[PDB]
């Protein structure tokens, strides 16, 4: 009915990737980074009103690895079927010339959660400023991801989100350009 | 406005 | 990726559903091997249940540990209602007012402006009502929308478009209703 809190973890082999996150109504409250073993908050403000002991997360990924091994054997090594993503590229708001804005790339309805994602400006890959989410859950058990790129908009600049995934025979590009 | 609790994962029967 | 070794995925999801605040709460533990959910705990039942044949074993096993069933039946209280209380002030209660703009556009690229866009962005939560008016009379026909779109940073956005022939002297009003405001947001555009 009204509100949904989800605790979602996964483990993926043979990449040995774990994730653990909390999700309030489709939006992420925090995830735990395996590498640093610490709680990353989606907004800095959340760190100020809540706490989480990240050792609980580590402990659960351990059990999920042990579980995945069991389930693998028992299925007779039947592997996941790759499901390629839908991708859309949107703005934060209506774009005016010379007003900083943010291109969003929505990656959606895919599995398993390995996905290579590049931003292109006039064909050339772009690193500065990019940031992204971890993979978020879905009722259907596929995944969603967001990439972000703040930019100063202009007539003579075009962008693309470029996504590669095992379920896609070719890299998938989604274009955006200033229209007036 | 407090600490958040994770529920605990349970091993399968080997 | 130049890599085609098969993959194997295990996921575990604990979902707490709340209805009418904390007054009704339903927890679900699911686990999922490779896109198929094998076994499920539902607080409405208080037992584990296999969802496929592959998970009848693990239901029987978990269903035989009474310390575990007891914990899980109590989790609606010690976990769900717990996290709700902890999160409430900044999730349930979070509110961000939308920026609203109107701007004219074209259904075809080099034709006449025949399309008013009502842009509504940076709002939270996601329940919105957006309505168009010509001269104080609501226009129900010729309206398309992007749907409600989630930016993934705890804000939402929507474009709501009215396909129209703008006749000079006409006043169009895009009207937005949202929990963050007690009376309707309105922006006007003069043809």
């Amino acid at each position: 009915e009204e509100h949904v809190i989800i605790q979602a973890e996964f483990y993926l082999n043979p990449d040995q990737s774990g994730e653990f996150m909390f999700d309030f109504d489709g939006d992420e409250i925090f995830h735990v980074d395996m590498a640093k073993k610490e709680t990353v908050w989606r907004l800095e403000e959340f760190g100020r009103f809540a706490s989480f002991e990240a050792q609980g997360a580590l402990a659960n990924i351990a059990v999920d690895k042990a579980n995945l091994e069991i389930m693998t054997k028992r299925s007779n090594y039947t592997p996941i079927t790759n499901v390629p993503p839908e991708v859309t590229v949107l703005t934060n708001s209506p774009v005016e010339l010379r007003e900083p804005n943010v291109l969003i790339c929505f990656i959606d309805k895919f599995t398993p959660p390995v996905v290579n994602v590049t931003w292109l400006r006039n064909g050339k890959p772009v690193t500065t400023g990019v940031s992204e989410t971890v993979f978020l859950p879905r009722e259907d058990h596929l995944f969603r991801k967001f990439h972000y790129l703040p930019f100063l908009p202009s007539t003579e600049d075009v962008y693309d989100c470029r996504v590669e995934h095992w379920g896609l025979d070719e890299p998938l590009l989604k274009h955006w350009e200033f229209d007036a | 406005s407090g600490p958040l609790k994770a529920e605990i994962a349970q091993r399968l029967e080997d | 990726m130049g890599d085609t070794r098969p993959r194997f995925l295990w996921q575990l999801k604990f979902e707490c559903h709340f209805f009418n605040g904390t007054e009704r709460v339903r927890l679900l533990e699911r686990c999922i091997y490779n896109q198929e959910e094998s076994v499920r705990f539902d607080s409405d039942v208080g037992e584990y249940r296999a969802v496929t044949e592959l998970g009848r074993p693990d239901a029987e096993y978990w269903n035989s540990q009474k310390d575990l069933l007891e914990q899980r039946r109590a989790a609606v209280d010690t976990y769900c209602r717990h996290n709700y209380g902890v999160g409430e002030s900044f999730t349930v209660q979070r509110r961000v007012e939308p920026k609203v703009t109107v701007y004219p556009s074209k259904t075809q690229p080099l034709q006449h402006h025949n399309l008013l866009v009502c842009s509504v962005s940076g709002f939270y939560p996601g329940s919105i009502e957006v309505r168009w008016f010509r001269n104080g009379q609501e226009e129900k026909a010729g309206v398309v929308s992007t749907g409600l779109i989630q930016n993934g940073d705890w804000t939402f956005q929507t474009l709501v478009m009215l396909e129209t022939v703008p006749r000079s002297g006409e006043v169009y009003t895009c009207q937005v209703e949202h929990p963050s405001v007690t009376s309707p947001l309105t922006v006007e555009w003069r043809a």
